[PDB]
RNA sequence: UGGAGAGUUUGAUCCUGGCUCAGGGUGAACGCUGGCGGCGUGCCUAAGACAUGCAAGUCGUGCGGGCCGCGGGGUUUUACUCCGUGGUCAGCGGCGGACGGGUGAGUAACGCGUGGGUGACCUACCCGGAAGAGGGGGACAACCCGGGGAAACUCGGGCUAAUCCCCCAUGUGGACCCGCCCCUUGGGGUGUGUCCAAAGGGCUUUGCCCGCUUCCGGAUGGGCCCGCGUCCCAUCAGCUAGUUGGUGGGGUAAUGGCCCACCAAGGCGACGACGGGUAGCCGGUCUGAGAGGAUGGCCGGCCACAGGGGCACUGAGACACGGGCCCCACUCCUACGGGAGGCAGCAGUUAGGAAUCUUCCGCAAUGGGCGCAAGCCUGACGGAGCGACGCCGCUUGGAGGAAGAAGCCCUUCGGGGUGUAAACUCCUGAACCCGGGACGAAACCCCCGACGAGGGGACUGACGGUACCGGGGUAAUAGCGCCGGCCAACUCCGUGCCAGCAGCCGCGGUAAUACGGAGGGCGCGAGCGUUACCCGGAUUCACUGGGCGUAAAGGGCGUGUAGGCGGCCUGGGGCGUCCCAUGUGAA
């Protein structure tokens, strides 16, 4: 079975292409606790239908470029800005944490 | 190895009756009268409390000297009886007294184990057929277990089976006299045995 | 091509072969394909000889090669309805 | 030293040049029929192309091409040969192509 | 079926806390010692350099020859020439040299592991099924002259065969463009158009054997893609222009930014990007009560490399260890212009090192390449050789006293030990000596049958006269470390913070069970000790299973971002969680 992935559309701002933001939710090897982590997919838009913040379902494909190895499948909810937010933060806050904390 | 050396400076080393020299023991002289403190210049001295390691290891070692063998073969039983099911305490018991040359002794061929080792060394001892000269082969029930044909008169062998006429033998144990067999019916119990030991300690021991 | 050999496993001076399929590039004694039976040369069991007849003629027919060698065996344990 | 499996190279070499020339000619032979194509030539750029995908298909047969190879250089051929007919032409020679 | 603790901070105590010890392991090495077999195992350094020898070929049933023969022909005879058959050499051509054998340098990576995808693909030889071979033409070596080069070799000229190359024909069928269909990524049909098939050998020769051609399946092997898993350093925080995506083309067996031209301006990072360090991963291995920790050596799977760097050719498959080209670094030959090599294949040599083996036997068995077969080739492999390097089995049967001009002890020659412990009472009989003597080996082949049908009383053994079996028979090697507590084992003499011991605590300053002898004792035994390293004890990185008032440890205090965490009731969903079935988890 080619597999089957559901997350949220964080960019659109591609030619024929979306990042989708995937999170997995899993048990911690050895201490248990629950934990959550993510990566993003590129996926294949064709007709460039799905806008940023939908939700879908991607499906693993025949490659279409460098890592851009995904099609998206079907939508399932629309849209949801706080989604993609929380996404925009945790890059927001990396301004800090440099050299030092910057005009920026 | 197997020790090869004074016998009984180690009788009272230890510290009980202990049958190695055969049936020179009986006559009062397994060294177990007239001087029974531990052999050395330093054998009449009233000793301290002994740890309790020393007591293990001296109970231990009574169990080796007795059946005679390497330490280092003595191990290796022990671990294949912890490993098998059952009580580890009395399966290796059960091992002991199955090895060939004890088989030997305890069938009264030879009047001591230790002059019995080297009597199966020079193959004058068959089972269920085939010549044996393994001290360390491991008898299974049902085995009957003869003296060589084409080497059965011999000195040692007309003197020793012939006191053994008139005498019974134990109950794991069957014996034909005048025919020079008897299988090994059965792995003997903890009960059926009269050894001198904790195997408790010898357990302890090696457990450490 | 895919063969059916004679790999080697028993130890120095105790030859015990084992009848597998395997490819024909792969060296003697590595992961073969299936294993379908076992010869022993010094004859110390009431059988050493066995062999799935079944599976043998499964592999035969897509092809499997035997050895001049293994092939006396299967004719042997009667892989073949000869007469 | 000498060992004689350096008789496979001196052979290779023979076979080198075989192939070398003969798809040498699918090249210089492909680029005129596109060629003819572009000026919308028809029954030349036909009959050049006819003897084209001949030519390859040939090649295919040994060892030179073989498999897909000759295939798709057959059909990224005739693709862009109608393409080049259309634009103001009608295949009015009716050679290797479907109607 | 599974969990032991001890010594050491104090005049003494309880904590805290580190250090050390007892256990298990080893591809080991070093010291003393060393009898036997069997089976394993054996450069951990210099992936340094390598002498010599052998290590991948085969097919005359693909083709034509050269050389040395021998025989039979045509002529009245010779000359000239025709045919047959031996031996040998390379050439052309087919298949194989991409397997097998070696290594761990590089690689933190879809490399490996595990689970999936391929409507994105390939697969020589093998298997099953359907169909086919008609006619013409060409060349290049071998050979034959001629030239250059010291050599390695190289150049020109002429002739010729083929299962070598090529053009027509046949189109079962297949490929391509374009369509009316069914499928849904490039999966199957179908029509018109174009395009593509072939080889001949062998005999007991007009019918069999090995081949050849196109196509559809099967099997085997493989490419590519994806989820997840995979070391340390944050005193490495920002990284990236083919960079990220797009349309189009190239290329490939095939997807893709793999590559190219244009267009858009993206992609990545604290869930650790980029950089640096280290390392081949796994099956497994050692340890541990387990959770865990350590590791990847033999064996098996995968990957990568073949003096260092780069590249294509040939082919079903290679970027090709014993193939080709170029550059570099070495070492050789050099008639100074040039040429020749690559043991990380088996042995072997030298160097480095604490340290790691025979230039042995064999084609008998197993496996592989080619061949119709006969057979050949096979340092793959099967055996032997060396090394207590490991594991296991085995021998040294054991019934008899004591005389120091510097080593038989014990109170200033004194009281007992060594100890039933023999240079000699019996008994069995390792070594050794005679004789028998293997299994491993039945196929390939030839006979009968339908050239697979129980017929092969064709032939086949390196190991090896070895193992095993029977007869004869000799009392016939014992070491090493310990003995103050942990830690089983105590006495005398010498020595006087000296000589020395020492794993930790410590011992030696004249009365030392601690140093050095001796007697005795303990442990283990063809081994015993030392050093090195791993886990253990260590609940001493605490997930199981620890802590922070004074023992080490609460941020000087706050605001709050990310993240972590969340009161009571009802309903839907079923990601976590639980259960059943099932595929995988090779050996
Ligand atoms: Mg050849
Ligand atoms: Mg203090
Ligand atoms: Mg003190
Ligand atoms: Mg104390
Ligand atoms: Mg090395
Ligand atoms: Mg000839
Ligand atoms: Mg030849
Ligand atoms: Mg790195
Ligand atoms: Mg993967
Ligand atoms: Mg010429
Ligand atoms: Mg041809
Ligand atoms: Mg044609
Ligand atoms: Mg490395
Ligand atoms: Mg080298
Ligand atoms: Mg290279
Ligand atoms: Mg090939
Ligand atoms: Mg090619
Ligand atoms: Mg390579
Ligand atoms: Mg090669
Ligand atoms: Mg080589
Ligand atoms: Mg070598
Ligand atoms: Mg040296
Ligand atoms: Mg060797
Ligand atoms: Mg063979
Ligand atoms: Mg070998
Ligand atoms: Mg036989
Ligand atoms: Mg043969
Ligand atoms: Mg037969
Ligand atoms: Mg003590
Ligand atoms: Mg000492
Ligand atoms: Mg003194
Ligand atoms: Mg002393
Ligand atoms: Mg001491
Ligand atoms: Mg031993
Ligand atoms: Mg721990
Ligand atoms: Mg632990
Ligand atoms: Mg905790
Ligand atoms: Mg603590
Ligand atoms: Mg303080
Ligand atoms: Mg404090
Ligand atoms: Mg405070
Ligand atoms: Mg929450
Ligand atoms: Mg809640
Ligand atoms: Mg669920
Ligand atoms: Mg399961
Ligand atoms: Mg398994």
């Amino acid at each position: 079975p080619k597999k089957v992935l559901t997350g949220v559309v964080v960019s659109d701002k591609m030619q024929k292409t979306v990042t989708v933001l995937v999170e997995r939710q899993f048990p911690h090897p050895l201490y248990g606790k629950v934990i959550k982590r993510s990566k993003k997919y590129l996926a294949h838009d064709p007709e460039e239908k799905y806008k940023l913040g939908d939700v879908v379902e991607i499906i693993e494909s025949r490659p279409i470029s460098k890592r851009k190895r995904f099609r998206v499948l079907r939508l399932v909810e629309s849209g949801r800005m706080d989604l993609v937010e929380k996404y925009l933060i945790r890059r927001q806050n990396y301004q800090s944490l440099s050299k030092r904390g910057g005009k920026a | 190895g197997r020790y090869i050396g004074p016998v009984c400076r180690l009788c009272r080393r230890e510290g009980v009756k202990l049958y190695l020299k055969g049936e020179r023991c009986y006559s009062p002289k397994c060294a177990m009268e007239r001087r029974p403190y531990p052999p050395g210049q330093h054998g009449q001295k009233r000793a301290r409390r002994p740890s309790d390691y020393a007591v293990r290891l001296r109970e231990k070692q009574k169990l080796r000297r007795i059946y005679g063998i390497s330490e280092r073969q003595f191990r290796n039983l022990f671990e294949e009886a912890s490993k098998k099911k059952g009580v580890t305490g009395s399966v290796f018991l059960g091992l002991l007294e199955s090895r060939l040359d004890n088989v030997v002794y305890r069938l009264g061929f030879a009047v001591s184990r230790r002059q019995a080792r080297q009597l199966v060394r020079h193959g004058h001892i068959t089972v269920n057929g085939r010549r044996v000269d393994l001290p360390s082969y491991r008898v299974r029930p049902g085995d009957e277990i003869a003296v060589a044909e084409k080497s059965r008169n011999l000195e040692l062998i007309r003197q020793n089976l012939e006191a053994m006429k008139g005498r019974k033998v134990g109950p794991w144990l069957s014996l034909d006299v005048e025919g020079m067999k008897g299988k090994f019916l059965r792995l003997p119990d903890r009960e059926d045995l009269a050894l001198p030991v904790n195997e408790q300690l010898v357990i302890e021991f090696y457990s450490r | 091509m895919v063969k059916i050999r004679l790999a080697r496993f028993g130890s120095k001076h105790n030859p015990h072969y084992r009848i597998v399929v395997t490819d024909a590039r792969r060296k003697r004694d590595g992961k073969y394909i299936e294993k379908i039976g076992y010869y022993d040369p010094r004859k110390t069991t009431p059988d050493w000889l066995k062999v799935d007849v079944e599976r043998a003629r499964y592999w035969l027919s897509v092809g499997a090669q035997p050895t001049d060698t293994a092939r006396r065996l299967l004719r042997q344990a009667g892989v073949f309805r000869q007469e | 030293r000498n060992l004689s499996a350096l008789k496979r190279h001196r052979q290779s070499l023979k076979r080198r040049l075989r192939n070398k020339a003969k798809k040498s000619a699918i090249k210089t032979l492909s680029k005129k029929a596109i060629q003819l194509a572009q000026e919308g030539k028809a029954e030349e750029a036909l009959k050049i192309m006819r003897k084209a995908e001949s030519l390859i298909d040939k090649a295919a047969k040994g060892s030179t091409l073989h498999k897909n190879a000759a295939a798709r250089r057959k059909s990224r051929l005739m693709r862009k040969v109608r393409q080049l007919l259309e634009a103001a032409g009608a295949p009015l020679i009716g050679g290797g192509l479907s109607a």
